[PDB]
């Protein structure tokens, strides 16, 4: 019916995104460094992404042949599953939505949870040692910052008395919630960037680095699927951010001249905003040490979290602002 | 040649850029000569259009323009054609190396080359 | 403009958001007759219910 | 048919917990077999309980016995038993818990047999319909405060015995100290 | 438990992530330099040291056609002498950008990088323009230089001058103060000056101890005694330090480059006598004692007095130094090649000490080895 | 460990003199001031003109003492201009060059076989400054990249019809340099 | 073997060789001194991200390797083993004078007379050390050659 | 419930395109981990609890919000024992 539409309706085009993401994080990434990105396969480097994804289908595969060969193959089928359903619910305006469940930040969090195992079981299934180090190097971490993660829901969920990412926009309508929480965003982005290893707190793709990765191993669509479950993730915790910090689908300053734009607009364009600020601060920072970026994870951001939650509810809670 | 900018997007490059130029010459290959000054930052104010938009390739410029294109020297490829040697010399060859066997340089002993010589430096009695 | 040509990518990201929300949309807006509802609950159930056998009684 | 299914996958998830050879697959199927309870509960309408079945049982526990069963790299041979002799037994036991389930069913709730039309509707408690976690959060920080205090002693005894458990400290290994004079002010000095 | 990595062969003893210990296998760059120096003529030869330690190409033709000199006791004018002392300055400032730039790489900052390549090929360029190419360009020879400047390569280098001084500005702002980047530095493989010395330490793996040392004040090898720079030491040696060493080095650099270009002089490029440098073109198409002495000086070789010498340079890397032994014949009878990698890397296994494997990398970084001298 | 620990003490009572200095400190490392900064220089270089050369129709710049592919000249009446002198592999560190000769019909020195290695040679103008006559000339040529070895050792035949080819640029890179001899 | 069906392969040849071509993934195998000017032709002037090469490190994911430096009898055990991993549509370029046929340290113990004695190397690039434009050009040369492959049309004939 | 049929749907569509990419070209030791671990264990369940209390401010009084901040405290006295003892640093 048009439920298998709808659904295919939304992944063939977050594909899209997909790759015109890491296209654009080329191109960024190259006008920051003074240079160009792909520009010769296609206008701008259009077909850049047509043209890598088709020679990587067409190269040929290898069998490692590890003695797990059905846990190697199904990891990065389990994190791309795990990105699209978590896909599968976040709105871009007034009822597009496939799943309305009242419990929708839960959902998210628990599938976020559910993502280190694709990445723990690409490290245990391969041969070498250093990949299921690095594996689960980036289980903890990906672990500390989602803690972090879910201490920064729980204070959304305090300002907002619903569950569900449509009603939060709703209650957003106001203020946006991120004039209120500047800090509390800025905390939400810095633990998204180390839950996708993404910008600083990148441990998997320092492979010219000694921490190597759980990557290594993996052959040319398993190491396809693994980038676009990152980069599905990397949409997922902009939209997440735009929904939670900055109103999702409504205007600013509510003028009839900004009620024009549809909306999807607006949300859209706030994802494109937050994916250019992933982009910048991969590019203009360095890169923490493991121990480093852990002790960061579980003595700095926990911490603050903690403290905005008691903040936000003590001032919710002794005046009559309360939903 | 515009067509060939939407797959190319390098050709492209050169469109835009030969918006304010001004063609300083052409070659007898069909290559187009341009120059633009101004406000214009010093590795990219000289350039070439190929014109063979499917296969341009970066040994396709003569000899003559080589200097000029490379900013070696002011001299345009027009007075390098004028001061071309006489009674001997070769027209422009591109680097063809893998267009075919044909084509490409052999050695005088290799066995692809039309006339391959022995190399003894002795000459055996022959009965 | 060399900032446009490099946030040019970007727009297609935000081109595919807007295509997959609106397609959503309009696809769910076709297969029910209305636009989809994001504050229904048991009560908002059963008063569709109880609208389409109504109507369909009517008719 | 979908709850058949959900428990038939749940039971046949659970075999293979027990009978796994590899204790990584074993963790595995714990985890499948979680999801199929979390679905059981989607069945049963508990959306918090399932969501926090996965956060907690899915994530916490479930990462902490692969993060150890991995870590421990168990060879087979060191646990390995032949589960032919034990058969006789557990299918008594079994068949003895089994009767004795057949024995409460027999008496307390008895299964009814073929309904809808009959279904009366308050329209009273759905005007504003309470979901279960909003229930669930009134009653437990209200109404059974201390019920909800004393997990909390006893995750404050879990976290001590784990660290006095599984805590040792590098005797002699040097630590990067970064509030050093030149990273804090830095006066430049040269060789004149 | 053992950790190998594979021209970087390294092998790890770990027991927490700590690094107990750490063993480089260096050989994998080996090429015989030292034989086949042995082999060839002084000219000839010169190439391998433009090969050595190629980050910094003139540094090596320097120490080599010092050496040379002092075995052969040829005056070299001062304006060839200014012109080696710009060009060394200037592949002192290549160095150091491209040793901060990887640095800050394997740290894991990328975008320096390129704005330090573009610097780097504006200096290159520079290269390009007074020689043949842009690496490894044969420009200084025993005494003197092959070919004279030409003319606008002075503005030019002004104007790079000033621009580089802007570029440094700009990459100190980004680097310098950076939390991540002072993190990843202070307290990372520390050296006692005393520790430095029994290792061999030179350059600024040396002066970041603060032992205030320099070879360009200890023993002056060209106008370094009348250029009044500065040399910057560190309070306390590790990399943070060793970094702002290297950052004050490259203004100094321009600095020393700016002097130069005001105190050129005007005169000659090589030694006047033609027994030990080559005639030019016309003189040797029109002179016959002209024609003799190129054809000798390219067949054979000047014929140094048989002695053995040590010269060494204030090379970007370090002390480099070349130890010369001849038998009174136009090859060199033993050339040891002593560069500023070999004892550094050594250093590395008592620096990258209960450290890390990122602070390993960080380590390596700093002290900034280069394969082709270590391999020498 | 005890001198490091009342270093830091010291050092925390140095940038601790009064609270507007440990408050201004605070907040400088939690409103991540120099993150900032770097992202402002940052998006400025993004916002800035770049600097890619746009290779195939766009080359960097040269010299005409650039040292890039061997090659032979000749004489403006058409004769060779390489006597066999043999000052190419005298001096050649390499040995990229072998030089094999004998009279000619006319009495004339010339050599009957001259080959180069582009595989051995270092690319360095030692054979090109040692020629008496200029014959043999590094041309301004680099983008000569063939796929065989074999292709890529060179002979006598093809040195001079790279020559004839790249005659009128090398006669004007080698005027311009002459001036500088 | 007919006309129109030739067509249909010349087509599915021609979107082949454009997606291998444009998506080239080298590996650099950065020995010796031909490493820092490899870096060069990486930089922002003679930028390799336009034309799709980027750099990956790990040579399963490789398309062509790139052997710059001087290959020796202590390394090049490593490189042949590391080549071994790369997939099955794999290129060689060979840069400079070292790894073509030994260089300036042919007559060396311990130097490996270019790298064709141990991988089968595709493409050579002269110069000692090629300027970045040169090998910029030896990739664009690479792009051609494998521009050419009819690989549908070889295995419909066979 | 009545909504979690499109994501069972979802999760099916998204098995069945990653099968078909991955089909494509067939066409053609250390304590610091398990203390890790655990405070993950620890802090899910404070997130946990969370989220009814946070849902359900308005509902329950400052007694609910003075026992949720005593659970806290409680429960953050462990953390200052965890920073103090040594294993939040690696
Ligand atoms: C940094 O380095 C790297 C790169 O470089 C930039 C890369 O590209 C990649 C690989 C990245 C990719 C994005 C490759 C995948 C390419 C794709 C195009 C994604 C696949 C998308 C689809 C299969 C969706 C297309 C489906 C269509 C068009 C069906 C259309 C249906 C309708 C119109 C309705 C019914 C008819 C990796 C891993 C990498 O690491
Ligand atoms: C009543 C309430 C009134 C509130 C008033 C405002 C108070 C705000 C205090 C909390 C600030 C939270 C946001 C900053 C933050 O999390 O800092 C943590 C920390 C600040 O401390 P730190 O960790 O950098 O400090 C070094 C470590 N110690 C603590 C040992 C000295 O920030 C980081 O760690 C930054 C990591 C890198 C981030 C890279 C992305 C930056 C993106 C752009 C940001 C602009
Ligand atoms: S340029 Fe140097 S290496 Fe090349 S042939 Fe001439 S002398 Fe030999
Ligand atoms: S030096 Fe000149 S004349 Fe002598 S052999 Fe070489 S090219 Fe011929
Ligand atoms: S070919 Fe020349 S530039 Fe390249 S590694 Fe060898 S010596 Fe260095």
């Amino acid at each position: 019916i048009a439920v298998p539409a709808e659904i295919l309706g939304i992944i063939l085009p977050l594909l899209l995104g997909v790759a015109f993401l890491v296209l654009a994080e080329r191109k960024v990434m190259a006008f920051v460094q003074r240079r160009k990105g792909p520009d010769v396969v296609g206008s701008f480097g259009l077909l850049q992404p047509l043209a890598d994804g088709l020679k990587l289908i067409l190269k040929e595969p290898i069998s490692p042949s590890s003695a797990n060969f059905f846990l190697f193959r199904m990891a990065p089928v389990a994190t791309f599953m795990l990105s699209l359903v978590a896909w599968a619910v976040v709105p871009f305006d007034y009822g597009m939505v496939l799943s309305d469940s009242n419990i929708g930040l839960l959902y998210l969090f628990a599938i976020s949870s559910l993502g280190v195992y694709g990445i723990i079981t690409a490290g245990w299934s391969s041969n070498s040692k250093y990949a299921f180090l690095g594996a689960l190097r980036s289980a903890a971490q990906m672990v500390s910052y989602e803690v972090s993660i879910g201490l920064i829901l729980i204070t959304v969920l305090i300002c907002v008395g619903s569950c569900n990412l449509s009603e939060i926009v709703m209650a957003q309508k106001q203020i946006w919630f991120g004039i209120p929480l500047f800090p509390v965003l800025v905390m939400f982005f810095i633990s998204c960037l180390a839950e996708t290893n993404r910008a600083p707190f990148d441990l998997p793709e320092a492979e010219a680095e000694s921490v190597a990765g759980y990557n290594v191993e993996y052959s040319s669509m398993g190491f396809a699927l693994f980038f676009l479950g990152e980069y599905a993730n990397m949409i997922l915790m902009s939209g997440l951010c735009t929904s939670l910090s900055l109103g999702g689908w409504l205007p600013i300053l509510d003028l009839p001249i900004f009620k024009r734009i549809p909306g999807s607009i607006w949300f859209s364009i706030k994802v494109i905003l937050f994916l250019f600020l992933y982009i910048w601060v991969r590019a203009a920072f360095p890169r923490y040490r493991y121990d480093q970026l852990m002790g960061l994870g579980w003595k700095v951001f926990l911490p603050l979290s903690l403290a905005w939650v008691v903040a936000v509810s003590g001032v919710s809670v002794t005046f009559p602002w309360l939903p | 040649g515009y067509l060939r900018c939407l797959p190319d997007g390098n050709l492209l490059q050169t469109k835009i850029h030969n918006i304010g130029a001004t063609l300083v010459g052409v070659d007898k290959f069909g290559n187009k000569y341009y120059e633009k000054l101004g406000d214009t930052q010093y590795g990219r104010h000289r350039w070439v259009e190929y014109a063979e938009k499917s296969r341009y390739n970066a040994s396709q410029v003569p000899p003559e323009w080589h200097g000029w294109l490379h900013f070696i020297t002011d001299h345009t490829g027009d007075e390098l054609l004028l001061l071309k040697p006489k009674r001997y010399g070769v027209e422009h060859k591109e680097n063809l190396s893998g267009e075919g066997e044909q084509y490409i340089y052999h050695s005088k002993g290799h066995a692809l080359n039309p006339g391959q010589r022995d190399w003894t430096r002795y000459q055996p009695w022959e009965s | 403009l060399r900032w446009m040509e490099a946030v040019l990518p970007l727009g297609i990201i935000a081109g595919m958001l807007c295509v997959m929300g609106n397609a959503q949309y309009y696809i769910h807006k076709a297969a029910h007759g209305r636009p989809k509802h994001i504050g229904n609950d048991l009560w908002d159930v059963a008063m569709e219910r109880r609208d389409k056998k109504l109507h369909e009684q009517a008719a | 048919m979908i709850l058949s299914v959900l428990f038939s996958l749940a039971l046949v998830s659970g075999l293979m917990v027990v009978r796994a050879k590899n204790p990584v697959h074993s963790v595995l199927f714990f985890i499948l077999v979680f999801c199929d309870t979390s679905g059981l509960l989607l069945l049963l309408g508990l959306d918090f309980f399932a969501m926090i079945f996965l956060v907690v049982y899915i994530g916490a526990i479930a990462v902490l016995f692969l993060f150890v069963v991995m870590m421990f790299h168990i060879q087979i041979a060191e646990i390995h038993e032949e589960v032919l002799r034990y058969l006789p037994v557990s299918g008594i036991i079994g068949l003895i818990l089994w009767w004795e389930m057949f024995f409460i069913l027999d008496n307390e709730t008895i299964p009814l047999l073929p309904t809808t039309s009959l279904i009366y509707t308050v329209y009273a408690g759905k005007v504003r319909s309470w979901t279960n976690l909003e229930t669930l959060g009134n009653l437990l920080y209200t109404y059974y405060f201390v019920w909800f205090l004393v997990p909390s002693l006893i995750l404050l005894v879990a976290m001590i015995g784990a660290i006095v458990l599984t805590m040792h400290r590098t005797t002699k290994v040097k630590r990067q100290d970064v509030f050093r004079r030149n990273a804090i002010d830095f006066r430049r000095t040269i060789m004149r | 438990f053992t950790l190998n990595f594979g021209s970087l062969r390294l092998v790890l003893e770990m027991n927490g992530e700590v690094v107990e210990r750490a063993e480089p296998h260096i050989g994998l760059l080996h090429r015989g330099t030292e034989k086949l120096i042995e082999y060839k003529t002084y000219l000839q030869a010169l190439p391998y040291f433009d090969r050595l330690d190629y980050v910094s190409t003139m540094a090596q033709e320097h120490a080599y056609s010092l050496a040379v000199e002092r075995l052969l006791n040829c005056e070299v004018p001062l304006r060839a002498q200014y012109i080696r002392v710009l060009f060394c300055e200037i592949t002192r400032i290549l160095n150091h950008l491209l040793a901060l730039t990887t640095h800050a790489m394997d740290v894991g900052a990328s975008t320096p990088f390129l704005w330090a390549f573009e610097e780097r090929e504006k200096l290159l360029e520079f290269y390009e323009r007074v020689s043949g190419a842009r690496m490894h360009a044969s420009f200084i020879r025993p005494g003197g230089v092959a070919q004279d400047l030409p003319l606008g390569l002075c503005r030019d280098i002004d104007s790079f001058t000033q621009q580089f001084a802007s570029r440094i500005d700009e990459l100190e702002e980004m680097l310098t103060g950076n939390r991540i980047w002072k993190q990843r530095l202070v307290d990372i493989g520390t050296v006692t000056a005393q520790q430095a010395k029994d290792w061999g330490f030179s350059g600024v793996m040396l002066r970041g101890p603060g032992v205030c040392w320099d070879l360009r004040r200890a023993a002056p090898y060209d106008v370094y005694d009348q250029l009044d720079f500065d040399v910057p030491v560190g309070t306390r040696g590790d990399c943070y330090d060793r970094y702002c060493i290297r950052i004050e080095e490259m203004r100094q650099s321009m600095r020393i480059i700016w002097q130069c270009l005001n105190k050129i002089p005007s005169g000659m490029i090589k030694a006047d006598d033609r027994k030990l440098c080559p005639p030019s073109r016309c003189r040797m198409k029109l002179s016959m004692e002209s024609s003799i002495h190129h054809f000798e000086l390219y067949t054979e070789g000047f014929s140094v007095p048989a002695s053995s010498t040590y010269t060494a340079v204030e090379a970007p890397k370090g002390e480099f130094g070349v130890f010369l032994v001849s038998n009174g014949s136009n090859r060199p009878y033993r050339c040891k090649i002593r560069a500023p990698g070999f004892a550094h890397l050594q250093g590395l296994d008592f620096m990258s000490k209960h450290h890390m494997l990122a602070d390993v990398v960080t380590i390596i970084g700093t002290q900034d080895i280069v394969f082709g001298e270590v391999d020498r | 460990t005890k001198l490091e620990d009342e270093q830091r003490e010291q050092l925390a009572k140095e940038i601790s003199k009064d609270w507007s200095s440990v408050f201004e400190r605070s907040i400088n490392t939690l409103f991540l001031t120099e993150m900032v900064r770097g992202l402002m220089l940052t998006l400025k270089y993004f916002f800035e003109t770049k600097v890619t050369i746009n290779y195939p129709f766009e080359k960097g710049p040269l010299s005409p003492r650039f040292r890039g592919e061997h090659a032979l000249r000749r004489y403006p009446t058409g004769e060779e201009r390489c006597i066999a002198c043999k000052l190419c592999e005298a001096i050649c560190p390499a040995q990229a060059i072998t030089i094999e000769a004998e009279e000619r019909e006319d009495g004339s020195r010339r050599t009957t076989r001259y080959d180069i290695d582009m595989t051995k040679c270092i690319y360095c103008g030692f054979c090109q400054e040692a020629c008496p006559v200029d014959a043999i000339v590094e041309g301004p040529n680099f983008e000569f990249a063939t796929e065989t070895h074999e292709e890529l050792l060179y002979d006598k035949e093809k040195l001079l019809e790279n020559g004839d080819r790249w005659e009128t640029e090398i006669a004007e890179n080698l005027r311009s340099e002459s001036l500088y001899r | 073997v007919s006309k129109a069906a030739e067509f249909v392969i010349s087509k599915v040849d021609d979107l082949m060789n454009w997606a291998r071509r444009g998506s080239i993934w080298p590996m650099t195998f950065g020995l010796a001194c031909c490493a820092v000017e490899m870096m060069h032709t990486g930089a922002a002037r003679y930028d390799l991200d336009r034309f799709g090469i980027i750099f990956r490190p790990s040579p399963r994911q490789s398309d062509c390797m790139i052997v710059a430096g001087t290959l020796t009898n202590k390394m090049a055990p490593a490189l042949r083993k590391v080549y071994d991993q790369m997939p099955e549509p794999r290129w060689v370029i060979s840069m400079g004078s070292c790894a073509n046929g030994g260089g300036y340290y042919h007559y060396s113990y311990s130097v490996v007379r270019g790298c064709d004695r141990i991988v089968p190397v595709d493409i050579y690039v002269p110069g000692c050390p090629p300027t970045a434009e040169a090998l910029l050009y030896g990739l664009l040369q690479l792009q051609k050659k494998i521009n050419r492959r009819k690989d549908f049309l070889h295995w419909w004939t066979k | 419930m009545l909504e979690f049929a499109p994501i069972c749907i979802y999760l099916v569509i998204s098995l069945l395109v990653s099968l078909i990419l991955l089909g494509l070209p067939f066409l053609f030791f250390d304590i610091r981990f398990y203390l890790v671990s655990i405070l993950f264990i620890i802090f899910d369940l404070e997130v946990t609890f969370f989220f009814p209390w946070a849902v359900s401010l308005n509902k329950i009084d400052l007694f609910g919000f003075w026992s949720m901040m005593a659970f806290l405290l409680i429960l953050t006295i462990g953390f200052l024992y965890e920073w103090k003892r040594g294993a939040l640093d690696w």
